[PDB]
C-alpha cells in the first residue's frame, strides 16, 4: 500500500470496492422514471409528467439558450485556462460509457 | 426509437433542422445490471472517482501497462515515435476501427492520440494539456533518475506518478475551486482539512456528471493561437470552433502546443449571462464534420439528464436546503429575472420539472464565483467527499514527508507550462485569472522551481 | 490635470481606500503608512462585511422576511464557528439567544 | 429607595427561562439581585468616570459603551 | 450641522452586491458599523504592535497581512489574506 | 384540566428563546440605574440610549450566567439551580 | 514521533498535586495530554508567526512572550 492501485481498489477498508472504477454511481436522490423503473421521460408520447407535458429538449434549447452571437460579453476576470482545467478535471473524475 | 437509441425529436419551426423527420443522434447509457426489470437502472463510472492524475495514467490495468515505456529501465511513459514539436515529445498514437481524427481531414492523415482517456482529442487544447502533463511526468522521471541513479524504472514511475497526482490535487484544490465556488461557498463546503475519514463515500454522484457541465457556458466560439510575442500567429490566428473538433492534425502539423497554450493563457473566457447561456458554435455546429448533422450540446445535456432519471430542479433545491419556488412570482424572485422565469414556465409548466442543468445555469452567479447556489452546493459537496474520502491525499500523514510537503506546496501551473516547453513569458499568481498581455505576465526566470532535493533516499 | 478616479476603483473595491488611509494616518498607529496598507485593509474589511451580510441575508430569507434585523445578524454569527470565534466576547443588541435545551430536561 | 426590588421574581424567572433553566430554587432571586447590582455598580462607575473626564453632566451612550469595552464586554448597536 | 462619517453607503453597496433584493434596517446598520470599526481597530493595533516590535516606523502591507493572520481564526484568515493580496496586485497594475 | 409540572416551564423556555425583546420592565431598571449612579455623582443626567445600553448589557450578562449555572446544576445530577451553582460558575469564570 | 507520551503519568500526578487534587481517576491522563497539546499548538503557532514576520529562523523568548501576551496570558521573567 505504498502507492495507489490503478483501478482504485481496496482504498476503503470497510468497503474495498467502494470508490473503485467500473461501478454504479451513487444516487443522492431516488431516480424518477416515466414508468417507475427504467423508462425515461418523453419515451411514450402523450404521457404527462406531474400533470404537465414533457418539453422537447431541442425546443427548450431553441427558445431559452439561443442568443445572437454578436453581443458576446467576455469575462473580465477569467482566462480560457479556467475552462480547460475544468474539462481536464472532469475527464479525471467521471466518464459514463454507452453501448456502441 | 428503439433501444439503445433515444433520439431528440425536432420541434416545429426549427431554424436549423427543417426536416421534422430528422432526429439528433443519441444513445442511452450502459445499465449497471443489464437483463433485469425489478432493479432500477443505474449507470457505470468507467474511471476512478479520485483526483489521481488518471487522465494520463489510465484507469484499467492493460491500458495502464500499455501507456508506460517497457523498452527501457527509466520508467518513462511512451510518446509518439514519428512526430515531435521542436524536438519535444508528443502523445502516442492510437489505432481504432473508426477514427474521427482521420475523418476530419483525409489529406493530412493523422489518427487520434492515445492517453488515459478516450476523449483526449476532442479539441487541440485538451490534447495540449495532456501532452504537457506527459512531458512533466517524463521530466520528473528523468530528474529523479539523475537524482537517484540506483532506483529502478518501476520505482521512478511510481514516484513520478505520486508527484503528478499530488500536483494535480494541489493545483485544483488551491486555484480552481475557489474561483468556481467563490469565497463563501468554498469556505462553507470545503473547510480546513483535518485527517483521513474512511466513513466517507468518495463515489461520484449521478447528478455531478450533469452538475459539472456548467463549463459549457464558458466556451468561446473561436480557438486562438499566439506567437512568441503573444501576437496573432499566422496562418489562421483565430479558427472557428466547428473546424477544430477532433482535428488532431492541427497539433502535429500546425506549430505544436506552444501557440495553443499561449492562446489559452492570454484570452478571456466567456461570461455566463442569463440571456447569453451558450454560443451557437456548440449548439448548432458541434461535431459538424464527423457527424452527419451538427449536434446540440445543451439539448444533449437535458436529454442525458432525462435519460439518467435525475429528479427535477425543485427536488435538488430541497435537497441542498434552498427555498423551493412554486409559481411564476416565486421563480422570478429566485432567479432575479422575470422574462427568464416566464420562459421557463411556458416551456416546462412547473418549477418541479425544470432540468438540473437548466436550473443550475439559469441561476444568478455567486459573488466572485461562476455558479449559482445550487450548483455550488452540489459541486462543493462532491469535492469535499472526494478530498475527505481519499486515503492517498497529498496532505494526509505518511503519504509525503514534511519536507516533501513544503516542496510540493510551492508548485504552480505557470512553472510547469514554461518549464516543459518553449514558452518563456507566462501569467503570474492565479493563471486562471490573468488574461491580459502584458500587464500581468512574467518571465518565469524569477519564480522558483520544484526542489526535488528532499527526495534523496 | 486628468479626471480624478478613486483609489478604491483602481483596486476594484467598494470600501473607501482614501478614508481608510486617512484613519490610519490620523489614528496614531505608526509614524509612516505605506501605499499598499490601505488597500489591504479595505479589501479585508469588505471581505468580512460581505461574508457576514451573506449569512444574515440567508438567515432572513429562511425566515420569509425581506429586511435584515439584528436577530438575523445574531443567528448568522452564532451558527458559524469561525465568526463565533471572532465575536466571542461581543454582544449584539436585540439579538436574543440561540435556541437550545439540554437533553436532561426533556421528558423521557 | 429600595429599587433593587424592582427586578421582580417573574423577571428573574424569565431571564432564567431564556437561559434554558427548567426548575429554579427559591433562594436564586436574592443571589441574582446581588450579582446584578455588582455588575451595574462596576459598569456605572466606569461610565461616570468617563463622563467626568469630559467635564459633562449627562452620561451619554458612548460612555457606557466604552465602560463595557473596558471590562471586555463589547456591545454592538449603540454608538459607533 | 456637523457631518457624521460612517460606513453606511459602503455596507449598503456590498449588501446590494450579495443580496440585490434584500434591505436592511437602522439597528442592523448600526451593528454593522460597529463591527467594521471594531475589526479595523483590532487589525490596525496589531499591525502597529508588529511594527514597534521589529523597530520599524512604517505600517506596510506585510504588517497588515501578519495582523490578519494572527487575529482572524482559521479558514477565515486564509480567505481574507487572499482577498487582500488580490487587491494590492490590482492596485499596482493600474 | 391541569398540566404536569415542568410542561409550562418547557413551553416558556421555547417561547423566550425565540423572542429578542427585553425581559425586565424599563421603569424599575431606570430607577435602579439612577439610584446606583447617585453614589458616584450628584445630580446626574442620563441619555435614554445610555439606560437602554445598560439594560441590554445586563440582560445578556444574566442570561449567559444562567446558562453556566444550568450546566453546573446538571453536573451535580440535578434539575433545579441553587445559589451554589451560581457561586461555582462565577468562581470558575474568575469573577469571584 | 510520539513525544506526547513523554509527559508521563507521574508528571501529571505532580501537576495535580500542586493544584490540590487528592484522588485522581485513571482516565484523566489522556485528557490532560490532549489539553496540553491544544494549548501548546496555539501558543507555538502564534510564536512561529511572530518569528516568520521578522525573517528569522530562530524562535526567541520574546516571540513566546508576545504570543502568550496576545492570548491574555502575560508572563513575567523573560523580558
Ligand atoms: C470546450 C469544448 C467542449 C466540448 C466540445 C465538449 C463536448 C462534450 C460532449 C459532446 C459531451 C457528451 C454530451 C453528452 O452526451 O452528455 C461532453 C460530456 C461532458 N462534458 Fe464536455 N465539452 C467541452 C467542454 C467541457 C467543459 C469545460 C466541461 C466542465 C468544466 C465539460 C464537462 C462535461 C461533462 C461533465 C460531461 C459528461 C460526461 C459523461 O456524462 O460521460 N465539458 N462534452
Ligand atoms: C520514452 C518514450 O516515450 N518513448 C521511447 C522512445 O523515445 C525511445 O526511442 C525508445 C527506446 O529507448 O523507447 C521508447
Ligand atoms: C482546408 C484545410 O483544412 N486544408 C488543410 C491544409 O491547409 C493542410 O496543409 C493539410 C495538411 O495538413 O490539411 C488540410
Ligand atoms: C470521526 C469523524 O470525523 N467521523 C465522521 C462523522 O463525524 C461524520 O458524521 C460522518 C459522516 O460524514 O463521517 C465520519
Amino acid at each position: 500500500d505504498k502507492y495507489r492501485t490503478i483501478t482504485g481498489m481496496c482504498n476503503n477498508r470497510r468497503s474495498p470496492t467502494l470508490g473503485a472504477s467500473n461501478r454504479a454511481f451513487v444516487r443522492w436522490l431516488p431516480a424518477e422514471y416515466e414508468d417507475g423503473f427504467s423508462l425515461p421521460y418523453g419515451w411514450t408520447p402523450g404521457v404527462k409528467r406531474n400533470g404537465f407535458p414533457v418539453a422537447l429538449a431541442r425546443a427548450v434549447s431553441n427558445e431559452i439558450v439561443r442568443f445572437p452571437t454578436d453581443q458576446l460579453t467576455p469575462d473580465q476576470e477569467r482566462s480560457l485556462m479556467f475552462m480547460q482545467w475544468g474539462q481536464l478535471l472532469d475527464h479525471d473524475l467521471d466518464f459514463t460509457p454507452e453501448p456502441a | 426509437q428503439q433501444p439503445p437509441c433515444f433520439p431528440l425529436k425536432i420541434p416545429p419551426n426549427d431554424p436549423r433542422i427543417k426536416n421534422q423527420a430528422d432526429c439528433i443522434p443519441f444513445f442511452r447509457s450502459c445499465p449497471a445490471c443489464p437483463g433485469s426489470n425489478i432493479t432500477i437502472r443505474n449507470q457505470i463510472n468507467a474511471l476512478t472517482s479520485f483526483v489521481d492524475a488518471s487522465m494520463v495514467y489510465g484507469s484499467e490495468e492493460p491500458l495502464a501497462r500499455n501507456l508506460r515505456n517497457m523498452s527501457n529501465q527509466l520508467g518513462l511513459l511512451a510518446v509518439n515515435q514519428r512526430f515531435q514539436d521542436n524536438g519535444r515529445a508528443l502523445l502516442p498514437f492510437d489505432n481504432l476501427h473508426d477514427d474521427p481524427c482521420l475523418l476530419t481531414n483525409r489529406s493530412a492523415r493523422i489518427p487520434c492520440f492515445l492517453a488515459g482517456d478516450t476523449r483526449s482529442s476532442e479539441m487541440p487544447e485538451l490534447t495540449s494539456m495532456h501532452t504537457l502533463l506527459l512531458r512533466e511526468h517524463n521530466r520528473l522521471a528523468t530528474e529523479l533518475k539523475s537524482l537517484n541513479p540506483r532506483w529502478d524504472g518501476e520505482r521512478l514511475y511510481q514516484e513520478a506518478r505520486k508527484i503528478v497526482g499530488a500536483m494535480v490535487q494541489i493545483i485544483t484544490y488551491r486555484d480552481y475551486l475557489p474561483l468556481v465556488l467563490g469565497p463563501t461557498a468554498m469556505r462553507k463546503y470545503l473547510p480546513t482539512y483535518r485527517s483521513y475519514n474512511d466513513s466517507v463515500d468518495p463515489r461520484i454522484a449521478n447528478v455531478f456528471t450533469n452538475a459539472f457541465r456548467y463549463g459549457h457556458t464558458l466556451i468561446q466560439p473561436f480557438m486562438f493561437r499566439l506567437d512568441n510575442r503573444y501576437q496573432p500567429m499566422e496562418p489562421n490566428p483565430r479558427v472557428p470552433l466547428s473546424r477544430v473538433f477532433f482535428a488532431s492534425w492541427r497539433v502535429v502539423l500546425e506549430g505544436g502546443i506552444d501557440p495553443i497554450l499561449r492562446g489559452l493563457m492570454a484570452t478571456p473566457a466567456k461570461l455566463n449571462r442569463q440571456n447569453q447561456i451558450a454560443v451557437d458554435e456548440i449548439r448548432e455546429r458541434l461535431f459538424e464534420q464527423v457527424m452527419r448533422i451538427g449536434l446540440d450540446l445543451p439539448a444533449l445535456n437535458m436529454q442525458r439528464s432525462r435519460d439518467h432519471g435525475l429528479p427535477g430542479y425543485n427536488a435538488w433545491r430541497r435537497f441542498c436546503g434552498l427555498p423551493q419556488p412554486e409559481t411564476v412570482g416565486q421563480l422570478g424572485t429566485v432567479l432575479r429575472n422575470l422574462k427568464l422565469a416566464r420562459k421557463l414556465m411556458e416551456q416546462y409548466g412547473t418549477p418541479n420539472n425544470i432540468d438540473i442543468w437548466m436550473g443550475g445555469v439559469s441561476e444568478p452567479l455567486k459573488r466572485k464565483g461562476r455558479v449559482g447556489p445550487l450548483l455550488a452546493c452540489i459541486i462543493g459537496t462532491q469535492f469535499r467527499k472526494l478530498r475527505d474520502g481519499d486515503r492517498f491525499w497529498w496532505e494526509n500523514e505518511g503519504v509525503f514527508s514534511m519536507q516533501q510537503r513544503q516542496a510540493l506546496a510551492q508548485i504552480s501551473l505557470p512553472r510547469i507550462i514554461c518549464d516543459n516547453t518553449g514558452i518563456t513569458t507566462v501569467s503570474k499568481n492565479n493563471i486562471f485569472m490573468s488574461n491580459s498581455y502584458p500587464r500581468d505576465f512574467v518571465n518565469c526566470s524569477t519564480l522558483p522551481a520544484l526542489n526535488l532535493a528532499s527526495w534523496r533516499e | 490635470r486628468a479626471k480624478a478616479k478613486t483609489r478604491s476603483s483602481r483596486a476594484g473595491l467598494q470600501f473607501p481606500v482614501g478614508r481608510v488611509h486617512r484613519l490610519l494616518r490620523k489614528g496614531n498607529y505608526a509614524e509612516r503608512v505605506g501605499a499598499g496598507a490601505p488597500v489591504y485593509l479595505a479589501a479585508v474589511l469588505e471581505y468580512l462585511t460581505a461574508e457576514i451580510l451573506e449569512l444574515a441575508g440567508n438567515a432572513a430569507r429562511d425566515n420569509k422576511k425581506t429586511r435584515i434585523i439584528p436577530r438575523h445578524l445574531q443567528l448568522a454569527v452564532r451558527n458559524d464557528e469561525e465568526l463565533n470565534k471572532l465575536l466571542g466576547r461581543v454582544t449584539i443588541a436585540q439579538g436574543g439567544v440561540l435556541p437550545n435545551i439540554q437533553s436532561v430536561l426533556l421528558p423521557k | 429607595r429600595d429599587n433593587i426590588q424592582g427586578i421582580t421574581k417573574p423577571a428573574i424567572r424569565r431571564l432564567a427561562r431564556r437561559g434554558g433553566v427548567k426548575r429554579i430554587s427559591g433562594l436564586i432571586y436574592e443571589e441574582t439581585r446581588g450579582v446584578l447590582k455588582v455588575f451595574l455598580e462596576n459598569v456605572i462607575r466606569d461610565a461616570v468616570t468617563y463622563t467626568e473626564h469630559a467635564k459633562r453632566k449627562t452620561v451619554t451612550a458612548m460612555d457606557v459603551v466604552y465602560a463595557l469595552k473596558r471590562q471586555g464586554r463589547t456591545l454592538y448597536g449603540f454608538g459607533g | 450641522k456637523t457631518r457624521k462619517e460612517s460606513y453606511a453607503i459602503y455596507v449598503y453597496k456590498v449588501l446590494k452586491q450579495v443580496h440585490p433584493d434584500t434591505g436592511i434596517s437602522s439597528k442592523a446598520m448600526s451593528i454593522m458599523n460597529s463591527f467594521v470599526n471594531d475589526v479595523f481597530e483590532r487589525i490596525a493595533g496589531e499591525a502597529s504592535r508588529l511594527a514597534h516590535y521589529n523597530k520599524r516606523s512604517t505600517i506596510t502591507s506585510r504588517e497588515i497581512q501578519t495582523a490578519v493572520r494572527l487575529l482572524l481564526p482559521g479558514e477565515l484568515a486564509k480567505h481574507a489574506v487572499s482577498e487582500g493580496t488580490k487587491a494590492v496586485t490590482k492596485y499596482t497594475s493600474a | 384540566h391541569r398540566y404536569r409540572p415542568g410542561t409550562v416551564a418547557l413551553r416558556e423556555i421555547r417561547r423566550y428563546q425565540k423572542s429578542t425583546e427585553l425581559l425586565i420592565r424599563k421603569l424599575p431598571f431606570q430607577r435602579l440605574v439612577r439610584e446606583i449612579a447617585q453614589d458616584f455623582k450628584t445630580d446626574l443626567r442620563f441619555q435614554s440610549s445610555a439606560v437602554m445600553a445598560l439594560q441590554e448589557a445586563s440582560e445578556a450578562y444574566l442570561v449567559a450566567l444562567f446558562e453556566d449555572t444550568n450546566l453546573c446544576a446538571i453536573h451535580a445530577k440535578r434539575v433545579t439551580i441553587m445559589p451554589k451553582d451560581i457561586q461555582l460558575a462565577r468562581r470558575i469564570r474568575g469573577e469571584r
